This record gives C-alpha cells, structure tokens and sequence, in this order.
C-alpha cells in the first residue's frame, strides 16, 4: 500500500519528505528558493547559468565522472526552473539511487564552479535562449513580466543578452551561497525509504544550514511594451493583480480562469463552454486562440486573458473577451458553469497529481513554499468550498486593477490599454 | 525492496473479451484519475489511395458530430465533467481518449460510445473541417521531422500501403465525402479490432459490465464477407533529397527494416538504438556525455540535434537516425553515424550493452509512468503483441541481452543492407547512395 | 599502453581475434599464391603434378 | 645540499638566464594545451609575453643581464595546479575507458 | 493548489523553464560628459561620399 | 544601424518616441531588426508614390539663382500630384520600455507632450529647454547656471549629464528631461531634476535667467542660420511647415514675445501631462512613473 508522504522537519532546517511505492522509478528532488526573483538586478542571469550548470564539476566529482556516472546508472537529471523555484530532479533505477543520491546532493550542494566549465557554458546558454525563444509564448511571458512587476518578479527566467558573456563565476558562486541553503531547502522522494533519504540528507546537508539572503518584495508595475515580431500571428496578453498562493482570492481566480478557457480540453476542439472563446467566436470569424491564464507566486500573483489572433481582427477579439470579463464582473455568470468551472479544476489538479514528477514537483512545492502536505481530497474541499460571489469579487477586482499588456505582432489594430 | 520484486509488484493488467470480441484491458492503481481510451487497428495502412484521408478525417470528425447528442453535446457533457480528451492517429493505431476523474466513469463510456459507433458526419462540417484540415497539412509543412519521417515512410515503402501519410495528399482530400467515409467506418472500426483501456482508478468488473451495457454489438459480422487483409510490405532501399538551398537546417534520415512488433527482437535492437542514443543541442552534458556519436558531434561541432528511432509496424520496421544539422557537416554526421553503428555492430562492449540495458530499463518505466502514456502502450500492446506484455516479462527479454548476442542479430539486420534515406533542406553535402553503402559495410571486417 | 590495457579492451581485442586472425590467413596465402613456395604448393593436390 | 644541486640544475639548465620559469618550456601537449586554454587570463598574458621575450632572445643570441634572472626561489608554480587537475581527469576518463 | 502545473495548464512548460543536464567611449568625466545629452531630436544623414552624422 | 547604434543616446529617443505615441510617430527613424529582408521594391514604389508628391514637397536652393530652378521645376518635378496618405494625428500614449545594456552610466528620459510648431506655446516650450540647459557651451565647464545642472549638483557628488529635451514637431510635441548618470544614484540625479522642474512650476524662477534663456535661445537659432548646410536646413523645414518663410528678425521678435509665466504654464503643462520614460543601463535605482 502506497503510505502517505510523511512530510517531515529536519532539526537542521530542511523539509524532507519521502515515501516507498515499491515503484520501478526512484526520483529524487531537490527544490531550492532561489530563482528569477530571488537573484538581483546585478547577478541577472544567475539563475539560467546555474540551471545550465547541473552537469558541471563539483566538489566531490568531476563532470565527466558526473555524466558517466547518471548515464552508466541510466538515470536523469534535469532541473525545472520557474521565477520563484529551481527544481533539480534525479529519476532513475531503484538499485543505484545511492549513487544518483550522491551525485545530486554533490552538485545540489558544494559545486566547483570553475571559470573554463562556465566559459563553455555561455554558448549553450545561447543556444538555450535561441531555442527557448523560437516559441513565442515564453518571450512575451517573460517581457509580461517585465512590465507587470517593478523590481523582483520583473527579473526575466532567461538570462538577457547583455549579460551574455558578463556571467561570472564568483557571482554564481556568490548567488549559490546566499541562496542554496536549508531553511529554504526542500528535499522529496518517490520510491525511495524515508529512512534511507533522512541518512543521505544528514550525511551531505550539514553544509550550508543558514536561512538565506531575502529576496525582495515584487510591486506591481502596470503599463505596456507593445513591440513588433513580423508574423501575423499576434499573442496579446492583458494581466492585473491576484492573490499570491495559499490565499482564497486565489482559490476564486483559478477557478475563475478555469470558467475562462485555461486551455484546450478537446484536441481540435472548439471550447464551447469556455466564455472567452464564445464570446470572442461569435464576432470573429478568423483562426484564433483564447485562453486566460493565471500564475500565482509567494507574494504577489497575475491573471489575465493571453489572445492569440490575426492581426486584423485582434482589436475585436481583445475587445469582446475583455467585454466578457466584464459580463463576469457584472456577474452574468450560470451556477452549473461555476460548478463545470470547479470539476475542471479538480480534473485539472489531478491531472498535475496522477504523473510522478508532477507529484514531485507537487509536494516539493508544497513542501518548499507552505511547509505542509495537504491531501488531494482537502484540495477538492476547498476547490468545492470556492462558491460564485468570490468569482463575482475577484472579476471585479481584475476588472478594476491597473492592468499591463504584453504583445507581439503585426501592430496595426492591436489595441492600447487606455482604448481598452 | 529490490528492482525484480517491485516491477512483479507493479499490478498485472486483466484482458477480457465481449461477447462480439472487442478486448478490455485495465490498470488499477492508487491514483483517482482515470484515462479510458478505445484504440482502433485501423490506420494508414488498410488504406489504398482512394480514401486515403478517412483515418486522419475520422480521428478529427469524431467529436464533431454525434447522432445521440447532436452538435457541440459532447464537448458540453465533457466539460460538464471537467474531462480532457486526446485523438492519435497513426500507420496502424488510431485513437480516442478521455483522462477524467474515476467518478466520472459511466459518462466517459458513454461519450465514447457515442464516438465511436453513433457519430453522425454532416456535410456542412465536412467542408468546414476539410478547410481546416487543409490549413493545418498547409502549416505540417514547419513540422520538418515529420515532413522527413512522411518522406522516410514514402521512400522506404514505395508501391506498398506504407507509402502513404496518415493525413493523405491534397488531391485526395478534396474528393473524400460522406459515403467514403462511411464506408471505412462500416470497413475498419470493427470491434474485436478494438481495445477499451483504462489504467488506474478503475474496477475491471465494473468496465465490464459498462462496456456491456455500452459498447456491446458495435459491429462483427462484415459487409459482403469482405475481410480486410495485412499484407507484407516490401522495404525498398531508397533515396530521396528535397533540396531546399534558402532552408536554414537540413533535416536527414537513414533507416534499415528492422523486424517490428511480433517478432521478439525489439528489445535487442532498442538496446543497440539506445546505445546510440540521441542528442538535442539544449543538452548541457556537453563533450563528456555517453554516446559516442553525440560526444564527437558536440567535440567538433557536427549538427544541432539527432534522434536515433525504432518505429515499429507488423513484421516491417524502420530503426535509424534523423539528424537536424547544418549544411556544412552532413557527411561528417553521415561517416560518423554509420562509424559509431557499425563500431557498435563489429566492436560491442559488457560496459556498452549493460548501459544501454539501464537506459532501456529507465526508459520503459519512464514511458510507463504516465496514465495516458501506459494506456497508450496497454492500447498499442493488445493490437500488436496479442498479448500485453509485462515489464517483469520486459526485464525477462532484456538482462538475457548480452554484446555476443546483440554482435550477430546486428549482423542480421546492419550489416551491408541498403538503407532509405530522406532529406529535406540543404542536402548538397549528404554523400549518394553509392557513398553511404561504402560508408556502411567496412574496410576492416 | 597503460591506457590500452584493461578489460574492455581485452574483449575488443578478443572480438578482433577471428577477423584479424582470418586477415593474416589471407596475406599468408596471397603472399604464397604470389611468390609460389615449393614447399607448400607441392602440397595442394590440385597443383600436385610439376606447377 | 639537494636544493643547491637544483639551483645549479637551474643555472645549468639555461632558462633562469633567458627569461623563462618552469612552467613555459613545457611541451604543447593535449593536456598542456588544455591547461592553456584553462590559465587565467592575466596569467596568459605574461606567459605568452615571456614566450615572446624569449622568442626575441633567442633570435637575438643574448640573454638578459643577472639582475632581472628568474630566480629559482622567484619561480612560480602556476601552471602546476591546472595541470594536475588536467592529469587526474585523463586518467579517470582512461580509467573509465578501461571500465 | 501549491505547485506550476496545478495553477496553469499548458502554461507549465512557458513559465516552468525545464533543461535536462543529461541524456533522457565609457564617458567617466562630468565635464567630458557635457554633451552625450539630447538637445534637438533624431535626426539621421547617410551619404553617397560623406559619413553618418546625428544633429542633437 | 550597427554603426549609428554605437551612440547610446539614439537608442534611448528611439525606444521614447516608441512609447510617447500610438500611431503615426511611434514608428522608428531606423529599420526595425526583422525588416532587414522584408522591405521590398514594391513597398518602396508604395511608399514613393504616394508621398513624394510636388504638391507635397518643396525645392530650396542656395547660391543658385531661381530661373534655372524653375526650369527645372517645370522639367523633371512637376508630374505628381497625389498627396497620399497624411498621417494618424500621433495621439500620445505614455508608459516605459526600460532596457538593461550593462553600460555604467544609465541613460533615462522622462518626457510628457507639449505643443505643436507654429502654436503660441512652442516659442515658451523652447525658452524653457534653454532655460533648465541644452548645451555644452563653456566646453569641459560645470555648465553652472543652468538649471537642471544648478539643481543637480547641488545634491549629488556623482559624475551627471542633465539636460533638457525638446522635440518638437508639427502635431504634437515632447517636452523632457534627459539624465545620463552611474547606475548607483540615478534616483538623486532623475528626483533632482525633476524637483527642480516642479520648482519652475510654482513660479521660482528669475526674470535674468529668462532673458539669459531668451539670449541662448536666439544664439541658438543662429547657430542653426549661420551655416549653409543649417540655412538651407531652416530654409526647408520653415518651407514645408509654412509655405512662405519668416525671417530671423522676426524669429527674434517672436522669442523675445515670450512672456516670463508661458514658461510657467509650459512647466505646468510638462508637469501635469501624462509621463513617458525611455531608460537604459542597471536600473537598480532609477525611480519610475510612481515615484515621479
């Protein structure tokens, strides 16, 4: 029987947490607080280097014996990184999650950092900004945060190219100090023995037991960037202020979003349930893209409507949603979409539950942010517990905020946010 | 516990046949959702260039329209009960599949059974979705590996029913109507053609008794006594090189036959395939990775990415390499890729196979992990395999591969054959054909 | 040399002993077939009788 | 008694005269290239300078006056700790080659 | 509720940048400053025969 | 574009007038980066066609006579007479694109809309951007008396270039403030100006510093007449504004017309007008719309 994540407190400051499934994958994850908004406006950048930097030397291995070594295993290691959290995540076979342990806790703990490995690893980290930038939705995403946020959340996820080649190592060095330590270190595990990951993490994490440098508070920024890209394809993006995570402002503007079209439910669809994407399709008639989508951080947090359109008709179709989500702060709203709304959620969270490194991600979230593991059934209960009049508030409440707009098009009849 | 005992604790899948044949299969585990798909033998092959298009029309036109819950009914049922769906379709699969929550069970049949035998086919969408199918063949030309595998499967099966892509060429999507359709619908959605998988969350008497309810009598007994028929597909080694000068990156294939699903060497050629491995230029492992050929090609700077494949059909496969590189370096890749394949096929090392045994091993249960990706393998197992195999009976196949054997069953399908080649880019610095089979077979042994 | 010996290296070399072993089977009767030894061509019954 | 055998050592060896340390008469191996793409870069930069100086010495047939000699307790050891590092990573990957 | 995919659905991989690490004249001056602002707009002249020169 | 780029300052009025309007002046002087390939000879014949017009422009000569002119005229320029497309009005916008170049010295501007060529207000719009200083006059000096750099150095230590910044045209212009600092105390130099921008506002102003600023302002204006390069510069641009040329006699008349509050209420308009910021370099402590 799959026991339940037992969630615990190391007496050294980390959040351990680790339960047996018998399971064929053994993941191990590491997940730090130290991301696009933990590193500063100096050190930019930081946080894509060390991204890239997970298969660089260490104290304790050398990269070759690093690749070699989780290669020979059969094992992966990959590290996902969001603005707040960096994530790194070693699966492999359940016999050599030693050696995998080991090797993580190496390069997770004391790395090397040495000035040849990152001289390397500036090409790769623009060749990883060139492929991370051939998808259009990542580039205004990372500029809508530029412009939605004034100083800590505004730190883009890939490194500009101004610092490209001004990435140093005594900087990395620097953000890896003040920035991977073990108040704000938690460390899960799926298929591997609580026991045996308590041994591991009390034999390589008594370095580094500090609470950290504090990152800064974001503030809301507001305004637009509206700049040219030369396709006609134009994604547009209109986003205000929301609750940060773990709060019931929240709770309501995710299932809020998932009135709003979060995305495509049906493959070749056409949503029809989804509000925006009725009230957007019943005055445009060109191929379009309509979802809302929210993305809430420690502090502060962003919901808003991200249209992809033609550039003819994307004044008319800005319009008629932003018209829509007035409709909803008017509150012309049905009780049967609102509980449509909080099945889609609940569908959708099961949906980041039911694969094992959305799980890991999951409770290294979970573990990383609030420290505690709620089940999965007490998520439903407040998902259930989320009712209409707070959808009503938080409409109304992005309705009347200072909003931002990112865009990227042809820009002809894209329109302003005063003309909004 | 140890690796053995818990892939035996990895629950067993209980296969089951209706009363017209079609087969049910689940996998129960601790997870409330709930993933049931029907998976269809039909494809692009049972296909001739007539209603070429009906497979990939069909897997579009499913949702659309339904004789039970007319217009836009499903999608509003299916967001009643907050659901995701999912529509693959290939050469010998094509799919249909609802991830849900398990309280949402006898819904998710029924939806399917409505998709699957009650969807009705208006006209008026038939030429709204035949415009948007041509816009949408229109943009896969962007999608330049499966330009190159469309290329690969057309001139590694020339004059067979795997010549032909799965969406159909544009001169014969134009004349597909209703009938035809119909037609292939009354031809190749038999039912013991079909499977029901479920994965976790579910009860398999419960699936049973609404697959009684719902999916029993969906069709058995042929038209005219018309059967279809498999045929064996002749491989033809070929080449063929859309030269496109103006286009950025040159996107090149090299395929042999390899034995495919029923014949029980898979794991031995996946194994030698994933001690070739692949290589992305988003990989940060840099000079010092594992696979020799991505080590070279990263050490002098060969190509941005290769992906070394096992597609595999019923008795016909292609295993190769498609490689996205630049216009400078293709014979470099070329003489590299064959070097490190046929370096692995005269010279194969303990330390070589046993890694790329724990990367197959990892591989499958990575693969496996997932409640859409194992129902895709409990769909993709019953109609090829028969049976479905297990991953105890998985590392059974494998830890019996040693460097001998995989040395000689090389031998049988590397050794001097004639490969099929595609390219789409600039193919000028690709080597002919003459050049890649001295390239192949070597000067050594 | 320190590097050449090891055990993978001893089971390339042993996967290299036929063919190798078979290479110097043919330059051995090619450099015979060439030079024509009396020794060893007087024992061939095909060319038993004066060639 | 050993140390003043190499100091003769290193006034016979003719370099201490010429303007070079130890670290600069090295063969340009693969791993003595490694380590030169592995120096820092001011390092670099007065090697390359005293490879230069010795160039133009050597072609002019004369060496520098005694004052300005690189002395042996004047030598540095800077090339020796990338080195190092540079042998010990050959040999675990020949090791792992060998594995 | 707490994690990046349970909040977006498809806008996991957009703002959850994953990388598998493995296989699968500065002018210094205040008085040379004097200048480097903007008095008068953009104006640009491109020549067949003389260089560019910006009126500020 | 890569050698004209070198100049920081360009990139900084690039990306203003990229913010401070909507449409019909929000276009770039210089190519886009994704156009270089795009622009084609049928958009170029487009473009000529429609708005190189003789009705549209104008012909100016200097130490040539007019006969041969209008000979000319007749000849080879007198066949268009399409005027094409006039334009969108340039309807302001506001906001900020605030770049990072990893330069030392920032580069900020902070701009609101003033008056058009040819209105009573340009004149005392003009007065005031010699007033708050434009130029290096005394070269390598503290340039003392102006303003901005009166009220800068007065609290900063830091190595500064403050200036005003106005860009006139014949819709609307843009009246700003342009600071160029290190990246440590952006907010003191940027905060400085702008209070002291806020000072001339509520009157706080010297009536020898408006004739100060009257005299630099006709200085000005002659060193754009003096040159021939400049004269037939000033010749054409009063040709396609005006149509008949005013004289630099009167040009000095109209600027000593200026009265000492138009400055005030030009400063009051700067003030209570909507903002638009263009900065680049480490913006760790350059302040924003909120703290201006």
């Amino acid at each position: 029987q799959p026991q339940d994540l037992e969630f615990t407190k190391l007496p050294n400051g980390l959040v351990i947490a680790s339960l047996e499934n018998y399971a064929p994958l053994s993941r191990i994850g590491l997940f730090v607080k130290a991301g696009s908004r933990y590193e500063d406006s100096n050190n930019l950048g930081t946080s894509h280097l060390l991204r890239l930097a997970s298969s660089l030397t260490t104290k304790g291995a050398s990269s070759f014996k690093i690749t070699r070594g989780i290669e020979a295993v059969g094992g992966k290691l990959s590290v996902t990184a969001t603005r707040e959290n960096m994530a790194y995540t070693v699966e492999g076979i359940r016999s050599d999650i030693e050696i995998l342990m080991e090797f993580l806790l190496n390069v997770t703990t004391a790395p090397e950092f040495r000035r040849w490995e990152v001289a390397a690893l500036r090409s790769q980290l623009k060749i990883d900004k060139a492929v991370a930038f051939q998808n259009s939705q990542t580039r205004i995403i990372e500029n809508l945060h530029d412009v939605a946020y004034k100083n800590a959340l505004a730190n883009p996820l890939y490194c500009p190219d101004y610092r490209m080649g001004k990435i140093t190592s005594e900087e990395l060095h620097y953000f890896v100090q003040n920035h991977f330590t073990s108040a704000r270190m938690a460390l899960v595990g799926l298929g591997v023995s609580h026991s045996v990951l308590k041994q591991v993490a009390e034999q390589f994490l008594n370095m580094r037991g500090g609470l950290g440098l504090a990152g800064a508070k974001a503030k809301y920024r507001g305004g637009e960037i509206r700049e040219q890209n030369g396709d006609n394809l134009v994604h547009a993006a209109i986003v205000a202020e929301s609750a940060a995570i773990g709060n019931a402002e929240a709770n309501a503007f995710s299932v809020l979003q998932h009135l709003l079209g979060a995305g495509p439910h049906i493959k070749r669809g056409n949503n029809t349930t989804s509000l925006l994407s009725q009230s957007v399709a019943k005055g445009s008639h060109q191929p379009f893209d309509v979802s809302a989508f929210n993305a809430s951080y420690s502090d502060s947090g962003l919901f808003g409507i991200y249209t992809i359109s033609q550039a003819a008709a994307a004044g008319e179709v800005i319009n008629a949603a932003y018209n829509q989500v007035k409709a909803v702060a008017q509150g012309n709203l049905s009780s049967a979409d609102v509980q449509a709304a909080k099945n889609k959620l609940k569908a959708g969270y099961l949906m980041s539950v039911e694969t094992s490194e959305g799980f890991l991600s999951e409770i290294g979230s979970q573990a990383l942010a609030a420290g505690s593991y709620m089940p999965p059934s007490t998520v439903l209960q407040q998902i259930d517990s989320v009712a209409d009049a707070d959808v009503v508030k938080a409409a109304k409440k992005f309705v009347s905020g200072k909003k931002s707009m990112a865009a990227s098009g042809n820009l002809g009849h894209t329109p302003f946010l005063d003309e909004l | 516990a140890t690796f053995a005992q818990a892939l035996q604790s990895v629950p067993e899948t209980q296969v089951s046949i209706l009363d017209n044949g079609l087969r049910v299969a689940s996998e129960q585990s601790s997870h409330a959702t709930c993933t049931v798909g029907v998976w269809i033998d039909a494809g692009s092959r049972y296909e001739t260039e007539k209603n070429n298009g009906a497979g990939y029309f069909l897997e579009h036109l499913a949702f659309k329209g339904t004789k039970n819950r007319p217009g836009n009914a499903l999608e509003k049922e299916v967001e009643s009960i907050g659901a995701h769906l999912n529509a693959y379709s290939t050469r010998e699969h094509t799919a249909y599949l609802i991830k849900a929550l398990s309280k949402d069970l006898p819904k998710v049949v029924e939806l399917l059974a409505d998709i699957v035998q009650n969807s009705s086919l208006e006209d008026s969408q038939i030429e709204k979705e035949r415009d948007v199918i041509l816009r949408e063949m229109q943009e896969n030309d962007a999608s330049m590996q499966n330009v190159v595998f469309d290329y690969l499967h057309a001139t590694a099966f020339q004059g067979t029913p795997l010549a032909q892509a799965v969406e159909g060429p544009s001169e014969n999507v134009r004349r597909l109507s209703r009938t035809d359709l119909t037609d292939y619908l009354n031809r190749h959605y038999k039912a013991p053609r079909m499977v029901l998988a479920a994965a976790g969350g579910v009860e398999h008497q419960q699936l049973l008794d609404l697959a009684q309810k719902h999916l029993s009598s969906v069709s058995r007994v042929y038209e005219e006594d018309a059967v279809p028929g498999l045929t064996p597909c002749r491989f033809t080694g070929s080449e063929i090189r859309h030269r496109d000068d103006a286009l950025p990156l040159a996107h090149v294939a090299i395929a042999v036959e390899g034995p495919g699903w029923a014949n029980p060497d898979n794991v031995t050629l996946q194994v030698a395939n994933a001690i070739i491995g692949h290589y992305d230029c988003t990989y940060g492992g840099g000079v010092h990775l594992s696979s020799p050929l991505a080590s070279v090609a990263v050490a002098n700077k060969l190509c941005q990415s290769f992906q070394t494949f096992n597609i595999s059909y019923s008795d016909t496969g292609l295993l190769g390499a498609h490689f996205v590189c630049d216009a400078m370096s293709i014979d470099d890749m070329v003489f590299f890729l064959q070097g490190q394949w046929m370096r692995l096929c005269t010279s194969a090392t303990e330390s070589e196979v046993t890694r790329g045994k724990n990367i197959l091993r990892n591989a499958l249960v990575s693969h496996l992990d997932g409640t859409t990706p194992v129902c895709e393998d409990i769909g993709r197992s019953l109609l090829t395999y028969g049976r479905r195999i297990p991953l105890a009976e998985w590392e059974s196949r494998i830890q019996e591969v040693d460097a001998q054997m995989l040395r000689d069953i090389c031998s049988k399908y590397f050794y001097d054959q004639c490969p099929a080649v595609a390219g789409y880019g600039p193919i000028e610095q690709l080597p002919d054909y003459n050049r890649i089979r001295s390239g192949m077979f070597w000067l050594r042994f | 040399l320190s590097r050449f010996l090891g055990p993978r290296y001893r089971e390339l070399a042993r996967n290299w002993i036929p063919t190798a072993g078979m290479w110097g089977t043919v330059g051995a009767v090619g450099l015979v077939w060439a030079t024509d030894w009396r020794l060893i061509l007087d024992w061939v019954p095909y060319i038993n009788g004066k060639f | 008694w050993l140390d003043g055998f190499r100091k003769w050592y290193y006034n016979a060896a003719g370099f201490n005269k010429l303007g070079l340390m130890r670290d600069d008469t090295l063969h340009e191996t693969e791993d003595v290239k490694e380590a030169i793409r592995r120096l820092p870069e001011d390092l670099y930069n007065d090697r390359m300078f005293r490879i230069k100086r010795a160039l133009d010495l050597t072609m002019r047939h004369q060496i520098l006056p005694k004052d300005q000699w690189t002395k042996y307790e004047e030598d540095k050891f800077y090339l020796e700790p990338y080195l190092k590092e540079v042998i010990r990573e050959r040999k675990e990957r020949e090791e792992w080659a060998k594995k | 509720m707490l994690s990046v995919a349970a909040r977006s659905g498809p806008f996991a991989p957009v703002l959850s940048a994953t990388s598998r690490g493995v296989a699968g004249r500065p002018f210094l001056c205040r008085e040379s400053l004097s200048g480097q602002a903007a008095a008068r707009p953009l104006v640009a002249t491109v020549g067949l025969n003389v260089p560019a020169s910006v009126r500020f």
